[PDB]
């Protein structure tokens, strides 16, 4: 029969908490390390250390 | 506080009669010449006097002075004469001890001696002995009486001993020759038969007797338990008796006192002791918040000794993380306010964890750290302010 029947598949889906927890935490994290690493950047700037 | 601020410095008075106090670097005849933190002790021993009046003379007499001072007050508010009676709205000591006098019979012209007019807080330093042959309970209350910022007390003390048949109070006259005070003791019949122990309250509990002495019925003893006076107990019982009073004590500041004094006993009774305690909802959430700090120094104390994962960790994975995920957090709901208080508070106590290198375990770090980065607030109805500031402490 693959010659005269067919059927679809689909894309394996993630369902699991664990990882999307994950995902969700690392995307927030980098989005927002990102975020003030721009604003730092293009604006008055302190440091902690000397030059930094 | 003020016993604190009392044997820091000198002491507070109450109504001094123009220096009567010379003990101090101001003059307390103006208040605008008072210290600051002065004046906060001021009306912090103020309020806890007029408690003691309150013990004294019950609460429905108090409420009954100071109506009779209002309504004076409030009858005088509505004339017109320039101060024929207007300055019935202005009180004195005197006419409110004639106020009290009035509304109860009672003078308390002693205590008024004692805790206004002579500015000083008492010390007490108790320790018991059971005597077995004749049942008694032998307790030795002695004062330091010659530090700087205290005074001598000579009236009656209020103690309360628990004891397998239940919890008994005795009046105590500690007079200044006074030091060894014998009280009765009851059975320990409730040792023969499992039967449960009575409390101060009217409940009865089930206690694990196997710590306690074959000899002694009794389980705990509190010196002034209801603060009667301004005192600062230093009470020496055994270990047992502190985390008996810590587990099944139906008052907090005893709950209070004795997560204070089993920091002493670092052994691992005690650690059981605190641990229940955290584990324990229906305990008053203010003293779970004390035991995270003392499970935290007894953790320090028994390095080298300590079986299994860091103090509170596992803990924390059972109450506040998820089932399937034990190093991911739950998302925040802080809609309890105990649990709240007392997730907020569980890393901050954790933190101060020491290994055998004298430094913080990297644990813990990488805990609080999983705790600051699976931390979700988008579904709670409070803000996380205080939370992630708590992370940061």
């Amino acid at each position: 029969p693959h010659t005269y029947i067919k059927t679809p598949t689909y894309r394996e889906p993630v369902s699991d908490y664990q990882v999307l927890r994950e995902k969700a935490a690392s995307q927030r994290r980098d989005v927002e390390r990102a975020l003030t690493r721009f604003m730092a950047k293009t604006g008055e700037t302190q440091s902690l250390f000397k030059d930094d | 506080k003020i016993v604190a601020y009392e044997l820091k410095t000198g002491g507070v008075l109450l109504h001094p009669i123009f220096n009567p106090a010379s003990h101090l670097h101001f003059s307390i005849k103006h208040p605008h010449t008072l210290s600051w933190e002065y004046y906060s002790m001021f009306q912090c021993k103020a309020h806890l006097v007029m408690r003691l009046i309150e013990n004294r003379i019950s609460m429905e007499f108090m409420l009954q002075v100071f109506n009779k001072l209002l309504s004076l007050a409030s009858t005088a508010s509505s004339q017109k004469f320039q101060s024929h009676m207007w300055s019935q709205m202005l009180v004195s000591t005197s006419g409110f001890l004639k106020s009290i006098s009035n509304v109860s019979g009672k003078d308390i012209q002693p205590l008024i001696k004692q805790w206004v007019d002579q500015s000083g807080v008492v010390k007490f330093y108790g320790s018991f002995a059971f005597n077995r042959k004749r049942n008694v309970l032998e307790l030795e209350i002695k004062q330091d009486y010659t530090s700087p910022g205290t005074q001598k007390y000579v009236g009656p003390l209020k103690v309360t001993v628990q004891e397998l048949d239940g919890s008994f109070n005795h009046t105590l006259q500690i007079e200044e020759n006074s030091l060894k005070h014998d009280i009765p003791c009851h059975s320990k019949s409730r040792r023969n038969k499992k039967k449960k122990i009575p409390l101060m309250n009217g409940e009865e509990v089930d206690m694990d007797l196997s710590a306690m002495d074959a000899d002694s019925p009794l389980l705990w003893i509190r010196i002034d338990p209801d603060m009667s006076v301004l005192r600062k107990v230093e009470f020496e019982q055994a270990d047992f008796m502190w985390q008996y009073q810590l587990r099944y004590e139906r008052d907090v500041v005893a709950q209070q006192e004795s997560i204070l004094a089993l920091e002493k006993f670092p052994t691992p009774a005690s650690r059981l002791a605190l641990t229940d305690i955290l584990e324990q909802e229906q305990c008053f959430y203010r003293v779970r918040m004390s035991a995270c700090f003392c499970l935290a120094k007894i953790a320090n104390s028994m390095v080298s000794t300590w079986t299994g994962p860091p103090a509170m960790k596992s803990l924390f994975t059972r109450m506040f993380c998820c089932k399937s995920c034990p190093n991911i957090v739950k998302t925040n709901n802080f809609m309890s306010f105990q649990s709240y208080f007392l997730q907020k508070t569980m890393p901050v106590a954790m933190a101060l964890l020491r290994d055998v290198h004298n430094l913080c375990p990297k644990e813990v770090l990488t805990f609080i750290l999983d705790l600051i980065k699976y931390n979700d607030n988008r579904k709670n109805k409070f803000s996380d302010n205080y939370y992630r500031a708590e992370m940061i402490d």
